[PDB]
């Protein structure tokens, strides 16, 4: 992901044999999926409850799958701009703090 | 095809000077023509492996000449 | 093949972090950064064992009334004419055997 | 049963379960995880701002077990990448089965 | 985590490695279109291979 | 700058030990072979 | 160019019965593909290496059952 | 018969280890490395 | 042979020479320069092979 | 007159070559850069004779 | 000639904004008149010492605040 | 007004690719909104605190999402 963005999956989205789109379901989190057969997604599904269904329907015939990748050395070795390189940015994170009160 | 693979090359559209540019390339290179000559350092880009070409400009294995003028090209300056 | 995380934090945050919250604002990212990886890492070994996985209750390990694929308790031919719970629950036991014998 | 280790899969996207060999060796899986280089921590800080600025990188690498796919008596080229794809892998690995079970 | 007890290892001291695999062949043609295998898991042996 | 680079994910490439970078490879190691097994 | 080569085959002329013949045949096959189908064996042959092919009938890399094909017909009976 | 064949004298082929007959090969190992001497 | 012919003639000279330094100082971006980049080397490793 | 040089090396190849070769692609580097500056003064001063 | 040398600057044309740009411009100053005054730092340029004046734009010595103006204009951003 | 003050938000134009531009826009958000959601991290901008919208475009705490979606936009391109 780090290396490339993929494109997300959505009502009606025609999916090419071998590429991967992602989806995050509103339940179970981040998925990315390399579609496996021409497939349309079928826009009658539009709020998310019923894209999120069709997806999986999708998933259970095969014609989509779970996948997760590696970066190649000759990408992560040059992410962030070395040697003239560009728009390769390393992913980062860290974190927050909040809070809640009451009263008596 | 190279019958192994190649190296895909994505370069982004740079400003030169005033009324200059260097236009952006996406190519193809077969994976041993890569490896035996290249000059991609400075050129602005990403690369990537792939089974087959990324891209509808391709550079075989025997091709060589045409793909040493095409990475030159790289930074070849137009409009 | 590789991958990397970035956690770039401010000097201006950590001097607070520490000064308020008692925070190291250092540490904590570190532990967080390799976190992410190693949770990432393991994730993608099981994404990519479903993704090799075969499609299972198919070929010999099928009944010929099934759905191909999926055991659906529902269905009394998956479940055999199965009842409640105590019976239909066997059936799933049955059809995983069949697929650990088809494995070897 | 006293058979088999069940494992959970807490990010499982809609209901299902995969039945895999292991063999005792580490040449013996279907799968393997192969690592190289892990958690090399980096650390510096931008002069131009001086922020400081720290991350970790790691290398590992993947594969197929020969003969996983199990359904030729022949390999085509018979020097081939042992990394999982669409022409390789997807639902043909030997060692793994996998069903949706539906009506819980 | 699950850690890795759900796949095997073949740890890397460098970069890059390799794995061979042997195949029993059989009809003077061991490597070739039709090529059977001798041993293949799924198929049984050519029984009047070396018979009538 | 001096690239490590990598081989191009093509078995012709790994095992000629050919890179995209400044350094050729020896060659991809050896992890063994596999064996058949003898039906029962 | 297979650039790897090519195995180049000849299949020397053999009669069979009354008016029945296996006809000769001047062939190169990429190295690649060589190495991955050959089904001659016993056939009244003769083969060697070249860095290009040798015969003006070649079975490129990229040809795969064009050369399976042409391995069978290396045995074909004639007039 | 179980023949041995050969490479194409290819380069490629050899560093691979690919040949024309049953077996392919693991690898040419090493000879050791050439560097030159720097001018006087 | 016509470059050496001028260089015989002294037409030609054979010249090196360091940089000036206010141009050395700026080099890669320094002070707001630019296009200004370091020379820069590095190595290969190649390899032969031969057959019996 | 000022004279300079950079390298520029990366973490990976320093890794693989060292895991491969037993090089450490820094060392190489160092003595080279050091090198040609030293080799290219050596002319210098001839090639001033020569011109001179 | 200023008999001082020169002074050789190039500033490499930049977007601004929208429509906005500060235009490449080839100079060059009495070397005595640079070390006098001027503005450029920061200008995405080049500088160069010179026998003679590199550039058709020179500022002689006498000049002193013809030649401010015209450093300070480096900067100006047009069309 | 959210009386709490206000985070100014101003971004740059840029030349992200042939013929596309992300303009520059300019954004008061109510401080306690800047506060709970701010994507505002690699948007090539500048910031300050006021007592007062600096900008013609304020989002007051009680919009939420219209702020959501003007922040995505911030990164916007257009021809």
């Amino acid at each position: 992901g780090a290396a490339k963005k993929f494109p997300a999956l959505a009502a009606s989205t025609q999916t090419t044999v071998g590429d991967i789109y992602t989806h995050f379901f509103q339940e179970t989190g981040t998925v990315y999926l390399q579609a496996s057969v021409q497939v349309t997604i079928d826009a009658g599904a539009t709020d998310a409850a019923k894209l999120d269904a069709e997806i999986k329907k999708q998933m259970e015939a095969g014609a989509l799958v779970e996948i997760a990748e590696g970066m190649a050395t000759s990408i992560a070795e040059l992410q962030e701009g070395f040697n003239g390189s560009t728009d390769n940015p390393w992913n980062e994170m860290g974190f927050r703090i909040d809070k809640q009160v009451i009263e008596a | 095809a190279s019958a192994r693979g190649y190296v895909n090359i994505k370069t982004f559209e740079q400003k030169l000077d005033g009324n200059k540019k260097i236009e952006g390339k996406e190519v193809s290179v077969a994976f041993p023509l890569y490896s035996d000559v290249h000059k991609i350092s400075g050129a602005h880009y990403q690369t990537f492996p792939s089974e087959k070409a990324a891209y509808s400009t391709v550079y075989e294995e025997n091709q060589r000449t045409e793909w040493i003028a095409a990475n030159e090209d790289l930074w070849k300056v137009t409009g | 093949k590789s991958r990397q995380l970035k956690a770039a934090y401010s000097i201006e945050l950590a001097q607070d972090l520490r000064a308020v919250h008692g925070m190291d604002a250092d540490a904590e990212l570190s532990g967080i950064l390799a976190t992410e990886i190693m949770l990432e890492i393991n994730r993608e070994v099981v994404d990519w064992i479903n993704y090799s996985a075969q499609v299972g209750k198919s070929g010999m390990t099928l009944t010929p009334g099934s759905k191909a694929g999926v055991f659906d308790f529902q269905d009394p031919i998956d479940i055999r004419g199965a009842r409640w719970a105590g019976e239909s629950f066997k059936a799933l036991l049955f059809q995983i055997d069949k697929e650990a014998v088809e494995i070897a | 049963g006293g058979k088999y280790r069940v494992y959970i899969d807490q990010y499982a996207k809609q209901d299902y379960f995969t039945v895999g060999y292991k063999g005792p060796n580490e040449m013996d899986a279907g799968i393997y995880y192969a690592p190289y280089v892990a958690l090399t921590p980096l650390r510096g800080s931008d002069p131009k701002n001086f922020q400081p600025v720290m991350g970790f990188k790691t290398r590992y690498g993947i594969g197929i077990n020969p003969f996983a796919e199990s359904a030729a008596q022949a390999p085509a080229s018979r020097i081939q990448s042992g990394m999982p794809s669409i022409l390789n892998s997807l639902g043909k690995n030997a060692y793994f089965r996998r069903v949706y079970v539906k009506g819980i | 985590l699950i850690a890795f007890d759900i796949c095997g290892v073949q740890p890397m001291n460098s970069p890059t490695g390799q794995v061979f695999a042997l195949r029993a062949v059989y009809g003077k043609d061991p490597v070739a279109a039709g090529a059977k295998e001798a041993f293949h898991p799924m198929y049984g042996p050519d029984a009047m291979f070396s018979g009538q | 700058a001096e690239i490590g680079g990598d081989h191009g994910y093509n078995a012709t490439n790994i095992a000629a030990g050919q890179t995209s970078g400044a350094v050729t490879q020896i060659g991809p190691a050896v992890m063994g072979m596999v064996r058949r097994a003898i039906p029962n």
